[PDB]
């Protein structure tokens, strides 16, 4: 404010802000496909009491028995 | 105290079952029994490790299987086990094994170790109370409501003949080889 009568330079009238006029999905509806609503309420109950028995298992490159099937047992 | 006897009818390839006094066996599954080939992953897969009976018909892609009754010799006791537990199982008879007798077959001439581990099977793992192996031919006889004729079997692995004239079997004229359906 009193940088207008101390310093000579500095005008007045001066409009600060020269502007303009600040003017102001379609592939899931899809025939081929079957488009399934994802439950993880459904889907948790559904496989809530399936164990899984992992009592001695392999995956890796080891060949010491005839076949190899990780995840034997359930409940 | 006896109850209705199960014919545990064997078969190379087909082993039909079913109470006594019926007139259609009900309970009819083939002979062999189904593991899995590939690897289970997901959590909620099958169960069970061997499959047998329809089950087994109903994933043929993912077990692989072998028949254990090769020629009408039983090779593997386990899988016949597991077998005719399954025929006792709550899928096809729903009973126990201490409560009925059981009327096996068999081909004829077979070797004597199968009849020996048969009884051991149905009467130390299965405590049937009483057990009887019968013949083939007799029984188609039986079935036919005929007293005389040649019975020419062929079942999935065992042809053979047994000749019988008014209800009397001739244990001499029995031919027999091991070339059949499978």
């Amino acid at each position: 404010d009193p940088k207008y009568a101390d310093l000579p330079g500095i005008a007045r009238n001066e409009p600060d802000v020269y502007e303009t006029s600040d003017l102001p999905l379609e592939e899931l509806t899809s025939t081929s496909v079957e488009h399934i609503i994802v439950n993880p309420n459904a889907a948790y109950d559904k496989f809530k009491d399936k164990r899984v028995g992992t009592k001695g298992l392999d995956f890796s490159d080891r060949i010491g028995k005839t076949k190899r099937t990780g995840y034997e047992s359930g409940e | 105290i006896a109850n209705q006897p199960v014919v545990i009818d064997n078969g190379s390839g087909v082993i039909k079952a079913g109470f006594a006094g019926d007139q259609i066996p009900k309970y009819c599954f083939p002979n062999y029994v189904g593991r899995p080939k590939h690897v289970r992953v997901m959590a909620g897969a099958l169960e069970g490790d061997i499959f047998i009976g329809p089950k087994a018909e109903e994933h043929r892609g993912l077990l692989s299987i072998r028949y254990p009754m090769e020629h009408g010799i039983v090779k593997d006791w386990n899988d016949m086990e597991r077998i005719w537990q399954y025929v006792y199982s709550k899928d096809q008879l729903q009973t126990f094994s201490e409560e009925h007798p059981v009327l096996l077959t068999e081909a004829p001439l077979n070797p004597r170790k199968n009849r020996e581990r048969a009884a051991e099977v149905f009467f130390e793992t299965f405590n049937v109370p009483a057990l009887f192996i019968s013949m083939q031919a007799v029984l188609s006889l039986y079935a036919t409501g005929r007293t005389t004729g040649v019975v020419l079997d062929s079942g999935d692995g065992v042809t053979h003949a047994v000749p019988i004239y008014e209800g009397f079997a001739m244990p001499h004229s029995i031919m027999r080889i091991d070339i059949a359906g499978r």
